[PDB]
């Protein structure tokens, strides 16, 4: 089912800690890198950071926003990502959302393989918030 | 006075041997005379389970098996991803999900081109790949390749006889009661082993010898749990078997002269394959067997006729080829009495399977093509193969349940008769002179 | 982190119209890294574009981009009511570094 | 009878039928293995009756004594009273030496002799 | 006072038998190094009065033959390249290079991607192909494909390998002998009057034809026409000729081979553009010999046939190309030439030229079976075949009134025609040593 | 003449080149096959000769007569008249009546006669 | 003196005869189960004072044996696994690892499109390949492909089959003999003195290898040089030593295989990981062994060539790998080792160790032929293998300078010579029994 | 001495060995190619014995003088210093003729006489 797991509700403090988790089936991780986007009411999307996938490594950027205390793993067995945020500031008063997308090849062929058709599909969550 | 050497050249002297025998037919031609030679009054020490004309056999039908299938389409481009549901034409209970109607995308004669196939399977030949039960694979794609084609090529079981070489001859024993359990008294000479149907099963001997003065029990070792038990009867069961489903059978390229055969739409409502075994002859049928259990097992007890006790199904269940289409039929409803020492049919429900894995082997697979219209099948058990349980508290009431299925044991119940000689002419006795 | 500054920022057009987008950067990146999302409001932004001129699945006709060094583009050649939503351009620098979101209205 | 009718009778019978085991005795691979095989069985005893002196012949007397060694003997227990499996069976182990023993004392010992006394 | 039975050992006796013949010689296709060179020796016994009954059609030697020329067909084009990745679209109209009106259609220049020695890679191959190897995909304008690729795989590349007919020996067994006839005028039919024995025959060149026989065996005096029944219509006449006709074929086009790879290690050659204006390929006949020539045969027709009847000579009836026109192999390639120039005259009671126009093919079938196909690679340069015409095979037309005016036209669709008109001297026999008479001892 | 030279020949003066048919009886899966094959008729032949008491021997006396209904001629004809190809042709429907009888009248018996002889 | 022909049957008379030869056994490539086992039952005739005649270079024998293994294994390698499938680009980068420099650049990570259980679906591997199993495309940096992909088609799996030269004897049939030598000097320069027959040759070891003969028959008393002509320098000199030089050598980097389905039961063994650091493979020759010993090759040069003579040893003179290094197999991985430190040396008439480098290859053209190619399967762990150095090939160069400074190098591409090295012992004569005689009857 | 051990020796010496060669002439495709041979081989010496009427026989006695011209050395020597392996070589060439009038003096010659004689 093409549909992210929403996770990371609740209420927090500021002075305190929050982890926010998603993620599903089918678009597992051996075939996807994924990334977390945030949104302030009023505002664009701000993008938070990306991890990619076991096989090429898994290296994180981040924005630099949340560089440091507020970092990204992946699972590897659930096939779930974690955000983890720390010491909460203003500018964290948005929505955070889970996102993704697989580059599908169907092969028309064993031998040829110019003869395939192709699939770019994202996906996203609903979104979860910080309670700043 | 004394005794001097002669050398006599023609004298009838036996050596047992291994040689290759020729495969006649209706493979050579099989002279229509069996040139059986008087019986003679000799006693002659021979044995199954230590013979060599049953392992002949096994290696000769399995290169004939392969040499029909190496001519034939590779479904290897057919190996795609699947996807499916139910098939929805009035199933009745017992074929609620025996079916599935998937969708595939085949290749054509030309590279560029795709076809939208749309078949039905049966269930036990498709895997789930995960990702959705909606993504299914043929079963065998991840081992070698599946071969399908020349439909044009029966399954029938052709009689074989085996002929003697030049320098060989093969003994026939003629001992109505003959068994293992020492030498046969009554041996003739022939030239050819009369024709034997290679009749595949996993449980029931079809279409074999039949005992002729009483029902008998053969076994390497009876007292063991180790060995299997093969029991010839002497009145053959009815069994009639069938798949009541009117049937359509298309036909694609899937590549430069390469055609394709599949299960299209059924006509009218799906109902289950099965067999039928007359009641009162199968009851009969096991009184006699085990009168002669209790000749080699403690007699005056009660023993037991088990369910079988599981394992892959082709050695679970009852397999057999009929029509040109594969059966894995139950036989729980054969095989559910105890015995005590003081138009009514049995309906065994079948599954089907249209990939084959052969003799005990995974380097191959097959692809068995669908027939048009609705099968039925009318066949004579000669045999049943035990297996004995292995052991029992406090020793007694013996239990058996099928088992045996390697393909062995079925050629054993036809060439126990037989045994292969060396000519040794050549001899040294003492006379005057 | 490349800086992109959405030029029309409230595009305004009836429903048949073409909604012609346009988003800027002075970083220069491979035209591969330019990505259009379409975001209704009360829900999370689905991707229409990517690698300026591919285009993602479930995704009508008329929509088509472009791009090279500074000047990026999205084309809708006819607006229908379900487009009525914030774009947003995204500059996949190996960072996703968006813009701040242009609304079409009617 | 035919090939081996007289196999389960009296030696002193199954000599009559000489001629009968030895007309049938010689008449892909698998099968070009088994014409190959039925040739060199056949050569080999040619071979060997060559040697003694017993080529074109059913029954050969031959110049070495009978060593009791090998059986206790009645005529009557011999040719009368044992089928010819049975005996090769008693006289099993012992074979090996008469045919040794007979090539050594023919030939080297019998042609050589002849051109002596030409 | 009686007579005794006496054996004797060394019996020149014989009997009919069938049995498997040697393959023997003095690379190919069929003169493969699987074959036994022959003894230079022709030790023949020469002539004794022996008066053996032999005949045609029934004697199983040209069967073998048969058999054995297929068979070795299939192991030289197993193990060689497979063109299926050929079986692509190829987008083509009539774009010509001065070539004339007499070969307008004949050639298409087609654009196609072929796969490659890396599955990543493509080619942009333009080829140019004969016109009656391709056919239209779907009835469209200008989308052609292979025409065997809706049967099985058409394969053939590797042109290291010669078709050269080159001649094969047939040699019995120990035990048997071949019987050959000297009898000059020997029909298909009855007793030879003159019989001598060889262990070898002498070489036959499995020369592939159809309706003219090429390169084999001449009459010693006289036309000599065999036929398993001279009055039916189900049998062929296989004609004898007692004077080579010389023939000279030619495909006058200075083409040239390139290839590329299909796959790994797997070649393909193609024709690629061609030096030069195009000119139809052609065979040219001698006029006065042919004339000549089929005079002798209408003689001789008239010995087997009625009196005063007027034989005219038809051409071909259609169907198949393979079966209407002349087709042979010559240095590996594949020419289908017309015969309306050879048979077209009646005749009465009582350095000029034949110009034969040809249509060359690539894709073949070869034999009387369609489970298979063959590409002929193209050869470069210019092309001369030089060859001698030693028979016909003709059919008569069935359905005749009052007796009058028959006419024959070509035949010769099957191949064993081909060889049974050089095996007609020839008989297999096992020879049976041992024989019994009466004496007195 | 050379091998089957004297087919045309009569009977009489073929019965002198029995040799040269002798000499020329014995010499990819196919040339093993055929070569098996010419091996096997050589040997049945000389076996049945062994069996006659004819081995080696190109020319045989036999103890079995003539039954005079497998003929309506005599010594003046079988061998100055007629050749060998032309006289097999007409007994060729008593030749395993022949060879039946030689088995049984020649070493079946003669070496019974033989050992009776000690 | 009236004197009679006569005939005796079992006559000890030898012709030299060519025949084929049984094999004889004491899975695996070599002795494969189409091979007769036979008894340990060497018979031989004590040897009598018989002379005889026999060579090298014109032995049959060699010839038989080395067309023999081309067909064991060339079956051996059918029912394997293609590699076509995964001729495709490659994007390769340098493995980063602790490699030492005398590595560098000398691996390749390399990841490439794989297919799969399913034809419609793909996988993206991660394997290490040698740099020699790689060629670059459009002089890129990030376009590879693997070297034999442009010829024919890679094939090679089978890792439970060994390449072990287990020792294969050779039979003769029935009345045929061979003929074996007990010289201890014997050369292919005339007649052998002293020989015996045998039915079976020894056990012989199927060793592959260029420069260094490993694992053969030592010379019994004397360092023994033999070559078909010594004064032409175009042909090889065969060096037999009399004293072993053991050589140990390695691979010693802790490799782990990896292994991927490509398609329909298919499987695919690719180095996938290297545990530890990155080492050169090497050889070990002690000097001790090597720098005395090698003055016993020069002892015999100077009886076949003049004395006082000025020699050198040169490394070898380059063109392909193969025959430019020491070539052999180690088990089951294919090395090609410098030979510089080995012959380097020069010799008058007036403890350490030698380590040499080695490379390693897994796409291998194992023999002289171009149209086969196999990928050797990696070998999970460290490889060591001790083996003995038996014999050297050697090429003499040409020209003449003052008739001085004889050079000498290690070479030669043909295995023949690893045959030749070991039959020199052994002639197939065939028996001919019958013999005629004058006597008196 | 074992198999060929008598190569070495004094044709005479030689001569009383002929057993042990005579013993030893009869026994994945060219195992099968490499039986027949051996069988072929064998079957045409015996062939060739049995037409010049040695079957079964080591030593032969014949009806053909020795011509002068097939050698030039005494009837002593010929044995006693001689071995056989350079007997052959001096008289190979006129092998393929003495087989020639061997045989022709032989069978094919003395039994016409032996009929004539019964
Ligand atoms: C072996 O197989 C693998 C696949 O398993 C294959 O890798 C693919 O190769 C093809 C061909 O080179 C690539 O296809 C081209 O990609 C161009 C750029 O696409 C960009 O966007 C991709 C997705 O990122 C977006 O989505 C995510 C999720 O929503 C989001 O987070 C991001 O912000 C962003 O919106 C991205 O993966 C891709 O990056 C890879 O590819 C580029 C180019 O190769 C490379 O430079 C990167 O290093 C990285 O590997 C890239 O950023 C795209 O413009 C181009 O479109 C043309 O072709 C299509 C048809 O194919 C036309 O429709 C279109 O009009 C254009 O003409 C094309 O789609 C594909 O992206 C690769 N996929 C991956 C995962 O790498 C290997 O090449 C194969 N062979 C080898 C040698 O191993
Ligand atoms: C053998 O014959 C003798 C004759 O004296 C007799 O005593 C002996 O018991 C017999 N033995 C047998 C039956 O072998
Ligand atoms: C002789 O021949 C006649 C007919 O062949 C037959 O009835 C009779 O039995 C024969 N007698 C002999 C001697 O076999
Ligand atoms: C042979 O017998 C026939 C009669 O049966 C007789 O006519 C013929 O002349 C005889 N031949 C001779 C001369 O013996
Ligand atoms: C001896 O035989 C030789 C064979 O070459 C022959 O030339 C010579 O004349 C012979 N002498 C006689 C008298 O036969």
């Amino acid at each position: 089912e093409v549909q992210l797991v929403e996770s990371g509700g609740g209420l927090v403090k500021p002075g305190g800690s929050l982890r926010l988790s998603c993620a599903a089936s089918g678009f597992t991780f051996s075939n996807a890198w994924m990334s977390w986007v945030r949104q302030a009411p009023g505002k664009g999307l701000e993008w938070v950071g990306r991890i990619k996938s076991k096989t090429d490594g898994g290296t994180t950027d981040y924005a630099a926003p949340v560089k440091g205390r507020f970092t990204i793993s992946r699972d590897d067995s659930k096939n779930t990502l974690y955000l983890q945020m720390n010491s909460l500031k203003t500018e964290d008063t948005a929505v955070y959302y889970c996102t993704t997308g697989v580059e599908t090849y169907d092969f028309w062929s064993g031998y040829d393989d110019h003869y395939y058709d192709y699939y770019f599909r994202d996906v996203w969550g609903k979104g979860t918030t910080v309670t700043v | 006075e004394n005794l001097w050497v002669t050398v006599y050249y023609g004298v009838p002297v036996w050596k047992d041997a291994e040689t290759t025998l020729f495969c006649a037919s209706d493979c050579v031609p099989t002279d229509p005379n069996p040139q059986e030679i008087h019986l003679e009054n000799v006693t002659e020490e021979f044995n199954m389970w230590k013979n060599n004309m049953v392992e002949q056999m096994h290696e000769d039908i399995i290169s004939l098996w392969d040499q029909s299938l190496k001519p034939c389409v590779k479904l290897t481009p057919l190996c795609v991803t699947l996807q499916c549901t139910n098939v929805t034409n009035n199933i009745t209970d017992d074929m609620r999900g025996e079916l599935k109607n998937c969708s595939f995308n085949a290749t054509t004669e030309l590279r560029n081109k795709r076809q939208k196939v749309y078949s039905l399977f049966y269930r036990l030949d498709i895997v789930p790949m995960g990702e959705n039960s909606a993504n299914y694979r043929l079963i065998d794609c991840n081992t070698s390749a599946i071969t399908q084609a020349c439909p044009k090529v029966s399954f029938e079981p052709i009689p074989i006889h085996y002929c003697a070489p030049a320098g060989f001859a093969i003994l026939k024993c003629k001992d109505k009661k003959f068994n293992g359990t020492g030498p046969c008294p009554s041996v003739s000479t022939v030239q050819c082993t009369h024709g034997i149907k290679p009749v595949v099963s996993t449980q029931l001997l079809l279409n074999g010898s039949l005992a002729e003065e009483e029902v008998i029990i053969r076994s390497e070792n009876i007292t063991n749990n180790a060995k299997n038990i093969l029991v010839q009867l002497n009145t053959p069961v009815q069994i009639n078997c069938t798949r009541p489903n009117n049937n359509t059978v298309k036909s694609i390229r899937i590549g430069p002269g390469q055609a394709f055969y599949y299960t299209g739409d059924i006509i009218g409502d799906i109902r289950q394959a099965h067999c039928n075994v007359s009641k009162a002859t199968w009851n009969e049928t096991l009184g006699k067997v085990v009168k002669q259990l209790r000749k080699h097992f403690g007699n005056n007890t009660i023993i037991r006729f088990a369910q079988s006790s599981g394992g892959d199904l082709e050695v679970t269940t009852h397999s057999f080829n009929c029509g040109g289409e594969f059966f894995y039929c139950n036989t729980s409803g054969l095989f559910n009495s105890t015995w005590i020492s003081n138009n009514d049919s049995i309906t065994l429900p079948c599954r089907i399977k249209q990939i084959i894995n052969m003799w005990q082997r995974i380097g191959q697979a097959m692809y068995a093509p669908p027939i048009q219209g609705v099968i039925r099948c009318v066949s004579n058990i000669t045999g049943l193969i035990l297996t004995r349980d292995g052991g029992s508290t406090n020793s007694t009431t013996e239990t058996f349940r099928p088992g045996g299925g390697d393909m062995r044991d079925n050629w054993r119940s036809e060439l126990y008769k037989y045994k292969v000689v060396k000519i040794e002419p050549l001899g040294v006795a003492p006379t005057r002179c | 982190e490349i800086v992109l500054t959405q030029s029309p920022g409230t595009l305004s057009l009836s429903p048949g119209e073409r909604a012609t987008l346009s988003c800027r950067a002075s970083q220069s990146v491979s035209s591969s890294y330019l990505a259009w999302y379409q975001q209704k409001p009360g829900q999370a932004p689905r991707l229409l574009i990517y690698g300026a001129s591919s285009r993602a699945t479930g995704i009508p006709d008329r929509f088509s981009g472009s791009g090279s060094g500074t000047d990026f583009t999205l084309t809708i050649s006819r607006l229908e009511p379900e487009d009525f939503a914030v774009y947003y351009c995204q500059q996949y620098g190996s960072s996703f570094t968006f813009g701040p979101g242009t609304k079409v209205d009617i | 009878l035919g090939f081996l009718g007289a196999a389960g009778s009296t030696m002193g019978a199954a000599s009559m039928t000489l001629t009968v085991q030895a007309r049938n005795l010689l008449s892909g691979i698998k099968q070009l293995q088994a014409r190959v095989l039925a040739v060199e069985h056949y050569l080999r005893d040619q071979q060997l009756l060559g040697i003694w002196g017993c080529s074109g012949k059913l029954i050969c007397c031959t110049n070495v004594p009978w060593n009791s060694s090998w059986s206790n003997r009645n005529l009557s227990e011999i040719w009368d009273n044992m089928t010819w499996l049975q005996w090769d069976k008693e006289i099993s182990n012992y074979t090996q030496i008469i045919y040794g023993l007979l090539e050594e004392s023919q030939n080297q010992q019998e042609k050589n002799e002849q051109d002596l006394l030409a």
